[PDB]
């Protein structure tokens, strides 16, 4: 159920009106008749309204009218409701009416003697836009509780085999929380923002402070950034068709992955590719998938990158003939090219597109590629690190050994850590008196310990003491009038003085200077603050192998394929990956196998094997 | 192409929205017109074979013995020559006043009718409402739509034009 | 090379020779052929990929300085022909590429010169613009010394420059305003007295020149990597290639024939509350928006709109460029949604549109600083046609019965509550309701004509902008058309003035008339109304515990605010347009946004779908028997459901009573036709047919041979009793010397 | 000498000088005694008497490019402050003088740039001015590269736009010429704030023509009696 105000129970079903068009690719979002709605996580008969309005500033314009709160409250228990969930605007700011509502659903579900929870927004997700909010604590009465029975169950089948320990989710801002957390809408998270916390992981590890992180699976092409050693998070998401209020790890899609189809357009035969894949069907190369229309996998057999016989270890058999058969109808003669320069065609476009949305977006932070080093990792990483990488000038292209399975290494190398944030509206000019800086001090820290119950809360219930826990306050901080998109760990435990103030103002010109142009006359505004917990879990070790001779040892040699590129055919050696030896050296042309991954090094290529089994791709 | 009985969900808002998004998204089925005659053709309670339809109960048709074309209702009602405009034989009324808005409007939702008129045009047999015109006062009968069959099929459908009289 | 573009011809001399050979061949700039794309089509995927891409991340990078609208990007190549759109609101590719080709046709190439690293500044109003306050950034491109192309960026700035009339109420006419990457200081101190505001403008001309010099570096790293020769053909083969991706999309979607259908509006301004200073301006008119559209076999179309309505004094008048430019934001929609759509479309549409009408007024009086009330209510129109198309040729899903009036545009002036000048309105009318499709309901609160991606916007957030507090926010019932398949539900909120001083709102939307119609059956959204309050006491209300107004005006012809509010002063009208009126703390605002039309017989609709309307709030109980003749029943748990039995009775009963209250078309027009020879009907009808009648004499010989009217009866305009200033003296643009106009329209 | 005032100051440092010389002696520019007038009287009255001729006869030769009275035109040094004005309606001379000293003050010089042979326009409300049609054309007077004074044309325009207005076209100092010709840009905008052409377009003939005149007649007095004189 839902408790808003009264008269306007029906933003929450109205879905801010984008709710009709989220998800869509660009053709689709100017498509008026595509535009759709999903069913209200809260339907109409399961809302009501309180009388009551708070303004911007917690001002009471409006005072809470309590029989209506009783009034409300009876309805939905005489529904049947399964969950209470009570959002009022700017209870983020004055939680006074929102929480006192929530005492008098929590009586009258006591007089009913029925097991119903509640629910106060200013108690979960204390944040602006109330679409956003009231999504999101919904998910905590609508879908918490059923997911926690789901996950009980996969915790179940391990523990049923073997495993004697209680295991772990992700969350959306890159921590790992417990499958049974107070909050489990951060848990939503499904794309492989893992790849990022390896990619960060790895270059606390190797000094890398500028990583470029490309995840190219068979569903997705996932690019992000950690720049200065610290990643970007999006506050206000959406997912599942939502608005939310989840602090998410920022990645950008690029495509539909190795099982993008390729079409042409009836109108222009243009070379289109996705936005649909055939993913896990991996392509027409597939006969008993069922698979009709190419994919990217299918110029990748044409090619000679993949080997048929060695996908996923042999598991799955692929035709080649059939890529070369399917091609040469659907692109090849369409467009007056042999079947081989139309598959390479689209690998040369689908490279240009990868290698652009990098370099653009390395530009956009304000760096070059020269300062940056560039992570290529999930399956089909390896057969494109070439193409998109080419020319870019990166300090450094690593493709990890265990690229097909880096995203859930990331899972594992991620802090067991617990995050909540709160909305604030400090605004202060470059010179007040100390009084106005020990009130916003106040402001924020009353927020710092409003968040640290929470966080405690939460570690508790999974069995640590306050003492194990590592708290690292934070806040987002920015001169007024610019947005940023930085997050500032504060130097302080807490703040109280002016002084202590001062130095909160100081650590964002410092952090802000060291990613990036200041403007500290304008003043400075916190919007948020923010509160994580950390405590000590395994966490995967890095190999740290001894270099050997750099010449591959011939049982590496496992036979050569001829591939195409560049207009030429040639003779590759392949090698088993995992046979190669720290310290070997690969000249190109060849083409590095593992069973679930294809490095692929062309003539003019070089890499490298070093003792942490990382690949490094050098251009000779 | 889609599936006959997918297409007739389609006709009758059946349609899943997996299969609609589909529809909208990816390439148009040149066959959809010969698919969508036939499934209507197979409801009518007549069996004049319709060359275009106009509405959800308005078509073009072709009489079976004279072979000439004309505007039939679904019910079997011929208004006149596919050349001219349906409407001109068939039956109207006009909300020309608040009493009659606000029968379908709520007041000051509705339009006023001395600026706007809703024209109700009906088949003088059954009395189903094929079109409605909002003009102003005095304006003429709209002849909506003028098409070119023989174009059509030929030159696009790659069709022979019906027998015409 | 003498001239500046490559090759060595003048700007003029190069557009001339392209738009000879268009004419010639019907194919842009006579390529019959298109070499690079048949012969290498890699580089010619490659090519839009990349400067699609490139295009894209300006708009994206550039827009990340805030605190999207209508800001977007254009390439263009020498001609002033664009190539590429960025994301966003295209409407502003045509105003842009008048202005080039104004610099073009104007010898800007010998004074005041075009040299790399200019910076052109435009808004003019005779070129052509949506807004007087979207402001243009040009920059040219240049290859080695010769020039190549254009980048345009536009931004709607919100807080520039009440009740105007005539156009001499701000104009830029491609004005160098920086040279060498640098703005000139005369241009930055005159443009900040052109605004109200200082932040918005200047942020404004950083993102336009910052987008342009991305796309300027993106186009010379594309060039140097691909080649100039091979970059040359492209920028006049994707031209050629959007028009025939049009003709395909035509003959593969569409019926050849001719369709025709007409849209209206109201323009109220003889009620008091619209106070216009000019006396001749104060009378009750109607826009007239007629048109023939032809499709022919061949693949090209016709869109005329002989016999519209003159031009008025209002700010609702367009522009040939800004009517043109503007209606592919609709087109896009349902007939070309493609992200490679250019000019080549342009190219492969014929507009007619009847010079001095408010289409194409040439008249230099005329202003245009709210189009949109106009544009929208005659580009719906345009859904009708095509969805005849689409319906008879068995493609239903992109059958759309029409675009709502994007109205009750929410304007207010003052200082909010942080005592400062308002600038930031809420703009809830981006989210109205969408037409009915043939296959399912249209989609309510959901998107605007001039923006599918409809956003409604927070609540919280407008608080923190306006001086405003919401007391409602909840779907318009019974507000989207009826029909088998319901038109999209508009919606409402209710605001309260809170912490606003020198305050002041008013009204903008249509009224008397429902811009659109219904499809096949369907009939038209509901049209507007205003409701506000004041001196409503609410304070002491609110504090005494009383009545107060919350949610929607659900029901105005039985509202449950207007007694709550004994002692204020309440207007509850049909006058949805006003000029700005004193507003004050604890008065009341309806925000009020339209709903789309239906399409079919409303009692072919499924019995469910009214009951699932009542419940949802969608429609009022009323009408469920009246208007679709479901019986429905109220239960229980509080819901209706169906009376299976009563509802097929029901149905059965209205055919007869249709069939009973109906009369021969025959025996009607003769009725019609009386009140026609005496002239019966009020002035505003009257004086809109008068005046179409002299702006389009096919209009005129329609009407009366349809009506069978003698050549005696006559409709003079003077002889109505309304002012008629402006009708037979006129301000033309060819008044103005030196001044060439380019003609992208026939009239 | 890099700033372009005769002697090297900038035009900002030259009027900050002379003002905080007024400032403190309660005299202009600090002159308790006038050398000039005293020691070469027949030379001084002689100056004034040529220029004050030379500026009437620029405002009739160039009234006769029509047909007004609020025609005018004066001369400022380089500071922005009259020394003389044509016959005519004298409202504008503060005004345009403000015009001066508005460029003076917000660093024209560096930015568009103050050069010889350009043509300024201005009728900024902001920097204040009698009407809004009453248009302003300051062009400034070098010599051997140095300036040494201003030039002010004014004219009421009677068919420019805007009712009942009851709140707030704006032209701010803008460098509308340079080498003695005008901008096409700024011609065409021209044209669209005006109902008819024409007395728009003479009007700044008008002007120019004048300040050109009385220009020359600078550079011809000053090449006769010195530049020191
Ligand atoms: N030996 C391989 N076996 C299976 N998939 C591979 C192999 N090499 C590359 N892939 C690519 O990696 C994709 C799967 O990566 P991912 O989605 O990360 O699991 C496939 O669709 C292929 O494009
Ligand atoms: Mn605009
Ligand atoms: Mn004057
Ligand atoms: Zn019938």
């Amino acid at each position: 159920g839902l408790i808003v105000n009264r008269g306007m129970e029906d933003f929450h079903r109205m879905g801010r009106a984008v709710q009709s068009h989220l998800g869509y690719a660009y053709e689709d979002r100017i498509h008026l008749n595509t535009h759709r709605y999903d069913p209200p996580l809260v339907p109409r008969h399961l809302t009501r309204g309180v009388v009551e309005r708070t303004d911007m500033i917690g001002t009471q314009v409006i005072p809470l009218r309590e029989d209506t709160a009783r009034d409300a409250a009876r309805d939905l228990i005489a529904a049947d409701a399964e969950g209470i969930v009570i959002s009022l605007l700017h209870s983020y700011k004055n939680p006074e009416n929102e929480r006192r509502v929530r005492d008098i659903v929590l009586e009258e579900v006591e007089k009913s003697g029925k097991k119903i929870p509640v629910f106060a927004s200013a108690d979960y997700y204390p944040v602006r836009k109330e679409t956003h909010r009231t999504n999101t604590t919904i998910l905590e009465g609508y879908a918490a509780e059923p997911s926690r029975q789901t996950l009980s169950k996969i915790s179940n089948a391990f523990k049923e085999r073997g495993t004697k320990f209680d295991f772990r989710v992700m969350a959306t801002h890159g921590g790992t929380i417990s499958w049974k957390a107070k909050e489990l809408a951060r848990t939503i998270v499904s794309g492989p923002i893992g790849g990022v916390i390896g990619a960060k992981y790895l270059g606390e590890v190797l000094g890398y402070k500028n990583i470029a992180c490309s995840d190219i699976g068979g569903t997705s092409f996932d690019v992000a950034l950690i720049t200065q050693g610290e990643m970007t998070i999006k506050n206000d998401p959406d997912m599942a068709r939502l608005v939310l209020s989840l602090p998410l790890v920022a990645m950008d899609s690029v495509g539909a992955g190795a099982g993008s189809f390729i079409r042409l357009d009836p109108y222009t035969r243009a070379i289109k590719l996705g936005p649909d894949s055939a993913g896990y069907r991996v392509g027409v190369c597939w006969k008993e998938s069922g698979i009709e229309t190419v994919t990217i996998s299918d110029c990748h057999m044409v090619l000679g990158y993949l080997n048929p016989d060695n996908f996923l270890g042999g598991a799955v058999k692929l035709d080649r003939q059939r890529s070369v058969d399917a091609i040469k109808a659907q692109i090849a003669d369409p467009l007056g090219l042999s079947v081989e320069d139309a598959a390479a065609g689209v690998i040369e476009l689908l490279d240009s597109d990868l290698r652009d949305y990098l370099r653009s977006m390395i530009s956009g932070k304000g760096y070059s590629p020269a300062s940056f080093v560039c992570f290529s990792y999930g399956g089909a990483g390896p057969v494109h690190t070439y193409g998109y990488t080419e020319g870019l000038g990166f300090e450094d292209v690593i493709v990890p050994a265990w690229a097909a399975g880096f995203s859930a290494f990331g899972c594992a190398a991620a802090d067991f850590e617990y995050r909540y944030d709160k909305s604030l509206d400090i605004n202060m000019p470059t010179e007040t008196p100390d009084t106005d800086k020990e009130k916003a001090a106040a402001t924020l820290q009353a927020a710092w310990e409003e968040l640290t119950k929470n966080v405690l809360e939460e570690f508790k219930l999974n069995g640590y003491s306050a003492d194990q826990v590592t708290l690292q306050p934070g806040y987002r901080m920015q001169y007024r009038g610019q947005l940023n998109d930085l997050e500032i760990e504060s130097p302080l435990a807490q703040a109280h003085t002016a002084a202590d103030w001062d130095q909160l103002t100081d650590a964002f010109n410092a952090t802000y200077g060291r990613v990036y142009a200041r403007s500290p006359e304008l003043g400075y505004s916190v919007t948020g603050a923010i509160m994580r917990g950390m405590v000590p879990i395994p966490k995967p070790k890095i190999p740290k192998e001894p270099e050997e001779g750099e010449t591959p040892p011939e049982s590496a040699k496992i036979g050569t394929r001829k591939f195409y590129r560049k207009k030429r055919w040639v003779d590759a050696q392949l090698y088993h990956m995992e046979s190669l030896r720290p310290g070997n050296r690969v000249m190109g042309p060849a083409v590095i196998e593992s069973d679930a991954t294809t490095f692929v090094v062309p003539d003019g290529f070089e890499t490298w094997l070093d003792g942490h089994r990382l690949f490094h791709l050098r251009e000779v | 192409a889609y599936t006959r009985s997918k297409i007739v969900d389609l006709v009758d808002g059946k349609i899943d929205p997996d299969t609609l998004h589909q529809m909208l998204s990816t390439p148009k089925d040149p066959e959809r017109f010969v698919t969508y005659v036939e499934i209507l053709q197979e409801r009518m309670p007549w069996d004049d074979k319709i060359i275009l339809p106009l509405g959800p109960k308005l078509f073009i048709v072709q009489q079976k013995v004279s072979k000439k074309w004309t505007v039939r209702c679904e019910c079997g009602h011929d208004f006149c020559d596919w050349k001219d405009n349906w409407k001109l034989s068939a039956r109207v009324h006009v909300r020309d006043t608040p009493q009659k808005m606000e029968e379908i409007y709520p007041r000051l939702m509705a339009p006023t009718p001395s600026w706007q008129v809703i024209r109700e045009y009906f088949c003088p047999e059954c009395g189903t409402l094929h079109d409605v015109e909002a003009p102003t006062p005095w304006y003429p009968v709209i002849h909506d739509f003028s098409p070119d069959i023989e174009g059509f099929y030929q030159e696009w459908l790659g069709l022979p034009v019906p027998e015409r009289a | 090379t003498r001239g500046i573009v490559r090759g060595g011809e003048t700007l003029k001399e190069h557009r001339d020779r392209l738009m000879a050979a268009t004419k010639a061949t019907g194919r842009y700039a006579g390529l019959k052929t298109l070499e690079l794309r048949e012969r290498e089509p890699i580089l010619y995927n490659k090519l839009f990929s990349r400067l699609r891409a490139g295009v894209v991340d300006a708009r994206e990078t550039a827009k990340k300085i805030a605190a999207e609208g209508e800001l977007c990007f254009t390439l263009y190549n020498a001609a002033g022909d664009s190539l590429l759109t960025s994301t966003g609101i295209i409407i502003h590719v045509g105003t842009m590429g008048a202005a080039i080709k104004y610099m073009i046709e104007n010898n800007w190439e010998a004074n005041p010169g075009v040299h790399d690293k200019d910076i052109f500044c435009n808004n003019d109003s005779l070129i052509g613009n949506v807004h007087p306050c979207d402001i243009h950034t040009i920059v040219p491109i240049f290859w080695e010394g010769e020039l190549i192309g254009w980048v345009g960026g536009v931004t709607h700035v919100i807080d520039t420059g009440t009740g105007q009339v005539q156009r001499f109420g701000y104009s830029i006419t491609c004005r160098k305003v920086g040279a060498n990457d640098t703005l000139f200081r005369d241009w930055l101190h005159e443009s900040q007295r052109m605004v109200r505001t200082t932040r918005y403008w200047m942020l404004d001309e950083r993102t336009r020149i910052a987008g342009c010099h991305m796309i300027r570096k993106l186009v010379e790293e594309v060039v140097a990597e691909e080649g100039i020769e091979a970059y040359w053909k492209f920028a006049y083969e994707a031209v050629e290639h959007g028009r025939l991706g049009l003709q395909a999309r035509i003959k593969a979607m569409t019926i050849p024939g001719t369709y025709r259908q007409v849209g209206f509006v109201d323009v109220p301004y003889a009620h008091e509350d619209v106070r216009v200073p000019s006396d001749f301006a104060k009378l009750d008119t109607i826009m007239h928006a007629p048109c023939e559209m032809t499709i022919r076999r061949d693949g090209t179309w016709r869109l005329d709109f002989e016999g519209s309505s003159r031009w008025g004094w209002h700010t609702y008048n367009a522009h040939q460029v800004s009517f043109t430019s503007g209606i592919w934001v609709m087109m896009t929609q349902t007939l070309i949604p493609s992200e490679m759509i250019n000019d080549g479309a342009a190219y492969g549409t014929e507009f007619r549109l009847p010079k001095g009408t408010w289409m194409n007024p040439d008249d230099r009086r005329v202003a245009f600083s709210y189009s949109w009330h106009f544009l929208v209510s005659a580009w719906t129109a345009l859904w009708r046609g095509l969805s005849r198309s689409y319906f008879g040729r068995g493609y239903l899903e992109e059958v759309n019965a029409g675009n709502a009036n994007t109205s009750n545009w929410l304007q207010g002036g003052g200082f909010n509550q942080y005592d400062e000048i308002h600038a930031v309105n809420s703009f809830e009318c981006a989210a109205n309701g969408t037409g009915a499709t043939a296959v399912q309901d249209g989609l309510s609160h959901a998107a605007a004509i001039w923006n599918p991606e409809g956003d409604m916007g927070d609540m919280e957030i407008w608080e923190l902008a306006e001086p405003l507090v919401y007391l409602g926010r909840q779907i318009k019932a019974s507000s989207g058309g009826s029909g088998k398949y319901r038109g999209g539900c508009g919606f409402e909120s209710l605001r309260m003035v809170w912490n606003a001083k020198d305050w002041t709102m008013f009204f903008m939307g249509n009224g008397h008339i429902s811009s659109d119609w219904g499809l096949m059956g369907g009939y038209p959204a509901a049209s507007g109304y205003r409701f506000a309050a004041h001196k409503t006491n609410l304070k002491e209300l609110i504090a005494s515990g009383a009545e107060i107004p919350l949610g929607g005006d659900t029901d105005p012809e039985n509202p449950t605010w207007d007694a709550m509010l004994p002692d204020a002063q309440i207007k509850r009208d049909k006058q949805a347009i006003t000029t700005e009126e004193m507003f004050s703390d604890y008065d009341l605002y309806l925000n009020y946004m339209r709903g789309g039309p239906g399409f079919g017989d409303p009692l072919d609709r499924e019995p469910q779908a009214v009951a699932d309307d009542i419940n949802g709030g969608y429609v009022l109980e009323r009408f469920a028997g009246e208007v679709y003749g479901v019986v429905v029943r109220k239960g229980a748990d509080g819901q209706y459901g169906v009376d299976e039995a009563g509802t097929a009775a029901a149905r059965a009963q209205i055919r007869k009573d249709r069939l009973a209250k109906s009369v021969p078309v025959s025996e009607w027009m003769k009725g019609e036709r009386e009140k026609i020879l005496a002239k019966d009907a009020g002035t505003q009808v009257r004086q809109m047919f008068a005046a179409s009648f002299k702006l389009g004499p096919r209009f005129e010989k329609d009407f009366r041979t349809f009506w069978s009217l003698p050549d005696s009866w006559t409709l003079p305009e003077e002889e109505i009793g309304v002012p008629t200033y402006g009708s037979r003296y006129s301000m033309d643009i060819s008044e103005l010397p030196d001044v060439h106009t380019v003609q992208f329209v026939e009239e | 000498t890099r700033g372009i005032v005769r002697g090297g100051e900038t035009l900002k440092e030259h009027r900050d000088r002379l003002m905080a010389a007024t400032k403190a002696t309660g005299r202009y520019a600090g002159l308790k005694t006038l050398e000039l007038r005293e020691r070469e009287p027949i030379l001084y009255n002689k100056l004034f008497s040529r220029l004050r001729a030379g500026v009437v006869d620029a405002r009739e030769t160039a009234k006769k490019i029509a047909a007004e009275g609020e025609l005018c035109f004066t001369l400022y040094n380089a500071a922005g402050d009259s020394l003389l004005t044509s016959t005519g309606i004298i409202i504008h001379v503060g005004t345009m003088g403000a015009a001066i000293k508005y460029m003076i003050e917000n660093n024209w010089e560096a930015n568009p740039g103050v050069h010889d042979k350009d043509i300024f326009c201005n009728n900024d409300s902001l920097i204040g001015n009698v009407h809004p049609c009453d248009i302003h054309t300051i062009v400034p007077i070098f010599w051997e590269g140095e300036l040494i004074g201003w030039v002010g044309g004014v004219t009421h325009v009677i068919d420019t736009g805007a009712t009942g207005q009851v709140q707030r076209y704006s032209i701010t100092c803008r460098k509308v010429g340079a080498n003695d010709t005008l901008f096409r840009d700024w011609l065409h905008e021209s044209q669209r704030m005006v109902r008819t052409t024409r007395y728009w377009m003479l009007d700044e003939r008008t002007r120019i023509a004048g300040c050109h005149m009385i220009r020359k007649l600078v550079e011809e007095v000053v090449a006769e009696e010195g530049i020191e004189a």
